């Protein structure tokens, strides 16, 4: 949604363009569309839910 | 996110 | 200077415009053909003694 997606070797985050603040990939913050079929330099990895944790809880 | 646990949970 | 990808480089500018990232990603070859024919004409427009 913001900034670009960074990774420190092999742990992926996203941050914002100006500063260094890594956070945990989030469906909130990473808006989704289409599918990982045409964008070059798709990487695959997991997106936390927030909701799982969440339900049945 | 908290009410609509506690309406059905 | 900071190293940027140009493959996101553009797709910055492209949220300095109001549009979403996105199109650009889905439409990278299309962008690509569409700069580099543009640079094709741009080239005849001065040589054609214009
Ligand atoms: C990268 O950052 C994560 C986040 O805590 C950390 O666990 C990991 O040790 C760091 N290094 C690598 C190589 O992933
Ligand atoms: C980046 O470039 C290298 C060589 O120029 C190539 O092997 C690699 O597949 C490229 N990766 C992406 C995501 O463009
Ligand atoms: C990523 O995941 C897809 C489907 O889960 C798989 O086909 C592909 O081989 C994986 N690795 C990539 C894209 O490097």
């Amino acid at each position: 949604r913001e900034g670009v997606f960074v990774s420190n070797g092999t742990h992926w985050f996203v941050t914002q363009r100006n500063f260094y603040e890594p956070q945990i990939i989030t469906t909130d913050n990473t808006f989704v569309s289409g599918n990982c079929d045409v964008v070059i330099g798709i990487v695959n990895n997991t997106v936390y839910d927030p909701l799982q944790p969440e339900l049945d809880s | 996110l908290q009410p609509e646990l506690d309406s059905f949970k | 200077a900071l190293q940027i990808p140009f493959a996101m480089q553009m797709a910055y500018r492209f949220n300095g415009i109001g549009v979403t990232q996105n199109v650009l990603y889905e439409n990278q070859k299309l962008i690509a053909n569409q700069f580099n024919s543009a640079i094709g004409k741009i080239q005849d427009s001065l040589s054609s003694t214009a």
